[PDB]
RNA sequence: CAGUAACGGCGAGUGAACAGGGAAGAGCCCAGCGCCGAAUCCCCGCCCCGCGGCGGGGCGCGGGAAAUGUGGCGUACGGAAGACCCACUCCCCGGCGCCGGGGGGCCCAAGUCCUUCUGAUCGAGGCCCAGCCCGUGGACGGUGUGAGGCCGGUAGCGGCCCCCGGCGCGCCGGGCCCGGGUCUUCCCGGAGUCGGGUUGCUUGGGAAUGCAGCCCAAAGCGGGUGGUAAACUCCAUCUAAGGCUAAAUACCGGCACGAGACCGAUAGUCAACAAGUACCGUAAGGGAAAGUUGAAAAGAACUUUGAAGAGAGAGUUCAAGAGGGCGUGAAACCGUUAAGAGGUAAACGGGUGGGGUCCGCGCAGUCCGCCCGGAGGAUUCAACCCGGCGGCGGGUCCGGCCGUGCCGGCGGGGCGGAUCUCCCGCUCCCGUCGGCGGGGGACCGCCCCCCGGCCGGCGACCGGCCGCCGCCGGGCGCAUUUCCACCGCG
RNA sequence: ACGCGUCCCCCGCGAGCGCACGGGGUCGGCGGCGAUGUCGGCUACCCACCCGACCCGUCUUGAAACACGGACCAAGGAGUCUAACACGUGCGCGAGUCGGGGGCUACGAAAGCCGCCGUGGCGCAAUGAAGGUGAAGGCCGGCGCCGCCGGCCGAGGUGGGAUCCCGAGGCCUUCCAGUCCGCCGAGGGCGCACCACCGGCCCGUCUCGCCCGCCGCGCCGGGGAGGUGGAGCACGAGCGCACGU
RNA sequence: AGAGUGGCGCGGACGCUACGCCGCGACGAGUAGGAGGGCCGCUGCGGUGAGCCUUGAAGCCUAGGGCGCGGGCCCGGGUGGA
RNA sequence: GAAAGCGGGGCCUCACGAUCCUUCUGACCUUUUGGGUUUUAAGCAGGAGGUGUCAGAAAAGUUACCACAGGGAUAACUGGCU
C-alpha cells in the first residue's frame, strides 16, 4: 500500500495551488570584484563621495 | 581483557569440538527418501488407512497443560471390554492397545467407550475370500464405494462449551475474590498446628478430673 | 563481504592497526575471565557489581510447570473476545453482562492495571490480585473463581 | 526489495566446497634451531633424496 | 525445555532431566504351582521321490539322551478345572499349470545443397508467397578451427530378443480337531541376592547419582521409589536378583554412480608420468623430482668437409623464426654491431643547452551563415480545390469505461463472528420433565454479482460527428517567384 | 541656491544625439621564411655544465652510523571461517512478530503452500533469600467525625521548549467611498519530542495507631500515617533479515 | 508589477546525468591511529553489450605515439597462434 | 545541672582488614521437595576468628655438568662527560 500516491512531479508542480504560495525567482548572477584603488582612479573615487 | 561496559560470558569450546561437528547438508534428499518410503508404506496396505490404528482421547498433565487434549498411546482394558471388543481382536481391526493405562475419573472414561462405537460403525470390513462372505462382513457396494483414508482418524480438536450474557444476582456481587483466597490459604497451612492444641488443651481437662 | 571491510585499506601500511610500539601479541591479560580479584578488579566491580558470592536457598529438582502463572491486566481485559460481546451489551435495557473466560486465552491470574470500559462484566479468573476485585466491583461485576 | 532479496536468495542452491586438512601436515618435520644459519622454520626429518 | 535447576581454591570453569510438539510405531517367551501312561528329542541300516540352503514318506524285537525332568496347555493385561448359557466350518507345510518389476545386450529425425575466406573449415553470405530441414532430440564428446541437421548419443508410458523373481487362482499331496459370556471351588512366581558399614573411582545429584572390592547380610499386609540426615505416621505408584524383538538413527573403510559461484602442474592428494616408485637408515621408520613437435612423421633421399662429434648446400611443412626433454619463450646474467661518452666509486633531483631516433605524413595555409554585384542550370514558388493522418476543448453534441468515492433495493450469492434458538443424534429418569452434542433458521460484520440516483477521471485509463490550425502525397500554377552548383583581395 | 497654486515661524511618464580614469582586453594594426633540407614536437634515448643531494627496512629520547637483515632475478608468501555479546545503519510487519524442525507436491539440494502445523522462542511486569504480593485519583448529594449510598470527569503540576492559531493596524497612480483574494504584522493564545524541579501508585523493609471482614470466630484474613532498598508504574516499540565496528 | 461595483513579416543560443549545474568567502605539516572516495588493479557467478576474434584471441618485446596529481590506462609496430 | 544546655568514646591531626568457610546473637520468622507432628539441616540481618607482600597465593636450596627466550632498558673492557 503506497507511500506517495502521485509520483508525477512534472505535473504536481504546475497545478493551481502550488503556484499561488511561493516567492519569485532570482535568476541573476553577481560575479566577483576587482578593487580599483580610489586614491589612484578618478571616477571610482567620484562614486564614494 | 574486557574493555569497558560489556556482558560477561562463558563459552564451552574448551574441548575439541571440531572433531565432533554435525551438519545437515543431507537435509533435502533425506526428506525426499522419507516421503518416498512413506509413499511405499500404504500401497502395501491397500484399503487400510495409512493413518493406522486409532489413538485415544488423552489429556496433557500438570497445571500448565491440564487445560488441553491430545492423541495418546492406546485404549485402556476397561474401555475395550465395556464397548464390546476384545484385546486381541481390537489389534486386528485398527483399534489401539496399551496394557498400562488408567481409569481414575468417569469424565475421560465415558468419552472413550463412545469413541469405539463411532469407529465400529463407520468401518468397512472385507470378506475372507472374495467368493464366499459370512455374517459380520459388509456388503459388495460399500466395498465398491470403500477406499483409503488420509490423515489421523477422527482427529481430536480443541473443544469448549459456550456461555450467555447473565444478569448477576445480589449474592455473587456480595462474594469476596481476594479475601476467600487468603482464608483458604490460612486454614490449609495452619491445620497441623490447630489440631494438636485442641488435643493438648482437651488433654488437661481429662487429667485434673481423674 | 570480504571487500567492504577494513582490511583492504591496510594492504600497504605496516603495523596493520595494532601498533608500532606494543604490538598485536598473543594474550596480554590472561585468557578469558582472568584476574577476577587481582588485576582486572576495577572493571569487574564497576560494571558487574555482585558477581562474587552466595545468596538464598537452593531448590534441587526444580520442575517449572508447577511455578506456571500467566498474566492479564485490566486496561486491556476486553482483549479476549470479539467486537460483538461489547456493542450489543452497551445497547441493553434490562442490564446484561457477557462472560469473559480468561482460562480460555491462556491466562491464569488477573492483574489490576489501568481503567475499565464501564459496562457490566462477569469475570472468571484463577487468581484475583486485590485491585482486579475492587475495580470490577465498583463499576459492577462478579468475581467467580476457577481451578 | 528486489535486489536485496535477489542476492540473499541466490545463495541457497549452492554446494559446499572445502580444501583438505591432511595436506601440509602430512610429513614428520621439526626445526633445526638457532645455529647452522638457516631460517628457523621446521624442516623434514632424516634423509637422502 | 537451557546455557536453565544443580556443581565448582562458589575462581577459572563445567552442566541435565520431566512436561510440550514431531520422525518412527509392535509387541511377547520361560524357570516356578500342578494336570496329560516322556505324550519329547538326537544318531544309524534299507527303498520310493529328491534337493548344489540334505529336507519328504514308509520299515526296523536298531542303538542312545531322560524322572538330578523332556514336550503340550500356561506367566501378573491374572491362570486353571468343573457346571449352565451363546454358537461352529477356516488355519498353516511343499509341487503342477494358469495372470504384467531387477539385470544384460542389439536397434530408431534432420544439409556435409549454392557461392565464398583457409594449409585445412565446424567460419562469412544466401536458400521465395510453408520465412532451407528436424525439433518428445538446440545435454555432452569426437571430427586437419569456432557443428541441433558429418560421426556416437540426446528425446519417448519407444521397438525387439534372453535371464530371474513378485503378487493372484485352479488340481492333486501334507498336516490341524481347535471358539466366547455368567455362576461355584482351587492357585500364584527368580538368594550371597535385595539391604546396609567402610574403602577407591564416577556424576549436574547437594549427610553420597552410578559402579566395584572386603566385611555384615534379609523380608512375605512383603519389597523398591517419591532429589536434605532420622523417629513416630496415613497416602501415591512400580514388581527388582531369567530371555527374545522391526522402524524411525549413525557411516573420512569397501563396491558402483551423479554433481560442483572450488584448484589448475612451486596449485590441487605424498602421488596428472614404470609412486608409496628412484634413493637413505642395522631397524622402527623417512620418502622426491618429473605434463605439452605437428594437422599428419611428411622425423630432413642425393651431394660435400671431416677419423668423429660438429658443419655447408639440397628438401617436407601454412612455419624448422615447430629438428625427437622439440607450444609461446619474460627477467637475472653473458657475447657481438651502432652510437654515445670517460682523472674526485657509481647512481639520483631542479634547470637549460648539444646530438640522435622516430614521429607530424608538416613545406604557400581555416572553415560557417546571412547580405550585394556579374555569368548560367532545374520545369519550380505563393494561392485554390482532391484524398489520407496527427496536435487540440465544441467555455454548454452523443454514448461507454473505469473509482484508496457515496446513497438506495421488500434485488441474486461467497466466506467471516467469544451474537441469539426449531428438527434429531446419544444419555440418566419414570409415551415423560431435565442434560451435553450432531445440522438447519434468524441477526451483525466483510465482499462477489445485477438495476436505479448523486460525485470525480480519460496525464499509470477512450470510441463517433463537428469547428480549428499542422504536416505529406495528387492535380493545377509557366515566371523580376523557388532552389541548385560557381565565380568577386565586395 | 533659478517656473508656479495655497500651509508656515522668521519680517510623481519632456525630446533626442555625444565623450569617458565608469560592474577583470581588445586593434574597423604590421613584417619575414617556405619541398629533399629545412619547420615543429614540453613528452621518451644518449652526452655536457651550475646549484643541491650520506642507504633502505627497523627497535628506539636519539641511526648515514663502529647497532642488527639485505650479492642478484623470477614465482609463492601473513587480521581468516564459525560460536557468543553489544552499539550504530539499511529493510518488512507492528502489541505483536518468526517456521528455522516437521509436513504436501536439466536449472531444482531451488521454488509456492500449511494455520485446528505458533508447540516454542524473544516481547507486552515488577519485586522478595522465601512463603508470597503485584501497578491514579478527585468533586457535590443520603447518615464538625467516621461506615456505606448515588451523579459527573479523569492519567496530575511549575519553568524552558522546533511550529501552528486569534489579529490593534496598514500593503500608492488623478481624488471620494466600497469589497473580495492574498501577504506583511504591535503584542496576546494551545504548548510535539528532549530535559531541570516539585506530587503520586506497585514489591521489599523500618516506626506509630485505630477500626474493619467472617460456611470454619483463631498464634485466622483485610484496611491506615510517616521514613527508607530496587535492574519498577506513569497511554506502549518490539520481533525477523542484512551490513559495518 | 492586485481584480471589479458607484461619482505588411507566423520568427526569439546554451541548459536541468536535480546522485546535475551554477554562485560568493576562509583555510590546506603530520608519526601511532581513525575515517571517506576511487571511470585505481586480480580471479570466479547472475544480468546486459543484435559486444569483439584465423582478413589473426591471450602473453611478450618496443631508442614508435597519447591519457590522469595518483593507482594506473588508450593507441602505432613486431611476435605469437585460440 | 537549679535552669539555659551539653553528651551517641578519648580536645584535633594515625592506632587498622574483603569473596568463601567457622563461630555466636536476634523472632509465636522463610525453607526442609506428595501431606502432617517432633529431632535435624539450610537461610535473612547484626557482631567475632585474618590475611603486616596490610584491594587480601598455601611454598626451601644448589649447579664450574648445564639449558631456552631475550636485554646494550643491566654489570665485566676501550672511548666519552666529570
Amino acid at each position: 500500500m503506497h507511500k506517495m500516491l502521485n509520483t508525477d512531479l512534472s505535473r504536481i508542480l504546475k497545478s493551481p495551488e502550488i503556484q499561488r504560495a511561493l516567492r519569485a525567482p532570482r535568476k541573476k548572477i553577481h560575479r566577483r570584484v576587482l578593487k580599483k584603488n580610489p586614491l589612484k582612479n578618478l571616477r571610482i573615487m567620484l562614486k564614494l563621495n | 581483557a574486557p574493555s569497558r561496559n560489556g556482558m560477561i560470558l562463558k563459552p564451552h569450546f574448551h574441548k575439541d569440538w571440531q572433531r565432533r561437528v554435525a551438519t545437515w547438508f543431507n537435509q533435502p534428499a533425506r526428506k525426499i527418501r522419507r516421503r518416498k518410503a512413506r509413499q511405499a508404506r500404504a500401497r502395501r496396505i491397500a484399503p487400510r488407512p495409512a493413518a493406522g490404528p486409532i489413538r485415544p482421547i488423552v489429556r496433557c498433565p500438570t497445571v500448565r497443560y491440564h487445560t488441553k487434549v491430545r492423541a495418546g498411546r492406546g485404549f485402556s482394558l476397561e474401555e475395550l471390554r465395556v464397548a464390546g471388543i476384545h484385546k486381541k481382536v481390537a489389534r486386528t481391526i485398527g483399534i489401539s492397545v496399551d496394557p498400562r493405562r488408567r481409569n481414575k475419573s468417569t469424565e475421560s472414561l465415558q468419552a472413550n467407550v463412545q469413541r469405539l462405537k463411532e469407529y465400529r460403525s463407520k468401518l468397512v470390513l472385507f470378506p475372507r475370500k472374495p467368493s464366499a462372505p459370512k455374517k459380520g462382513d459388509s456388503s459388495a457396494e460399500e466395498l465398491k464405494l470403500a477406499t483409503q483414508l488420509t490423515g489421523p482418524v477422527m482427529p481430536i480438536r480443541n473443544v469448549f462449551k459456550k456461555e450467555k450474557a447473565r444478569v448477576i444476582t445480589e449474592e455473587e456481587k456480595n462474594f469476596k475474590a481476594f479475601a476467600s483466597l487468603r482464608m483458604a490459604r490460612a486454614n490449609a497451612r495452619l491445620f497441623g498446628i490447630r489440631a494438636k492444641r485442641a488435643k493438648e488443651a482437651a488433654e488437661q481437662d481429662v487429667e485434673k478430673k481423674k | 563481504p570480504s571487500r567492504l571491510r577494513k582490511t583492504r585499506k591496510l594492504r600497504g601500511h605496516v603495523s596493520h592497526g595494532h601498533g608500532r610500539i606494543g604490538k598485536h601479541r598473543k594474550h596480554p591479560g590472561g585468557r578469558g575471565n582472568a584476574g577476577g580479584m587481582h588485576h582486572h578488579r576495577i572493571n569487574f566491580d564497576k560494571y558487574h557489581p555482585g558477581y562474587f558470592g552466595k545468596v538464598g536457598m537452593r531448590h534441587y529438582h526444580l520442575k517449572r510447570n508447577q511455578s506456571f502463572c500467566p498474566t492479564v491486566n485490566l486496561d486491556k481485559l476486553w482483549t479476549l473476545v470479539s467486537e460483538q460481546t461489547r456493542v450489543n451489551a452497551a445497547k441493553n435495557k434490562t442490564g446484561a453482562a457477557p462472560i469473559i473466560d480468561v482460562v480460555r486465552s491462556g491466562y491464569y491470574k488477573v492483574l489490576g492495571k489501568g481503567k475499565l470500559p464501564k459496562q457490566p462484566v462477569i469475570v472468571k479468573a484463577k487468581f484475583f490480585s486485590r485491585r482486579a476485585e475492587e475495580k470490577i466491583k465498583g463499576v459492577g461485576g462478579a468475581c467467580v473463581l476457577v481451578a | 526489495i528486489v535486489n536485496f532479496v535477489h542476492t540473499n536468495l541466490r545463495k541457497n542452491n549452492r554446494q559446499p566446497y572445502a580444501v583438505s586438512e591432511l595436506a601440509g601436515h602430512q610429513t614428520s618435520a621439526e626445526s633445526w634451531g638457532t645455529g647452522r644459519a638457516v631460517a628457523r622454520i621446521p624442516r623434514v626429518r632424516g634423509g637422502g633424496t
